[PDB]
């Protein structure tokens, strides 16, 4: 805020406060990776370890 | 004339089914042996000639 000068017989006037408040909304995101069984099976007895 | 058992309607009963009939199943696996392998295309080696 901004003071003034003021003599003793003006008048001593007032300022405004500045507020500015902020939201925001959650999201949710979300990945999906289609994998077949024959693969799911050639990484377990293959012994590739691909999906860990 | 008399007191019979349509008048009584009885359910009934169940003898649903057998537990061992013979089924034509699978003649081959008689034949020859399994011969169980990992999951992925078998590759073997064939001995043709005398």
């Amino acid at each position: 805020p901004r003071a003034k000068i003021v003599g003793e017989g003006e008048v001593k006037p007032s300022a405004s406060v500045d507020v500015s408040a902020f939201t925001a909304q959650p999201i949710k995101v979300v990945t999906q990776q289609r994998v077949s069984d024959e693969f799911m099976w050639a990484d377990a007895d293959y012994r590739l370890g691909v999906l860990q | 004339d008399f007191l019979s058992v349509g008048k009584l309607e009885l359910p009934g009963s169940m003898i649903g089914a057998v537990r061992d009939r013979a089924i034509d199943s699978g003649v081959l696996a008689k034949l020859s042996p399994e011969q169980p392998t990992i999951f992925g295309p078998v590759k073997g080696a064939v001995f043709s000639g005398v």
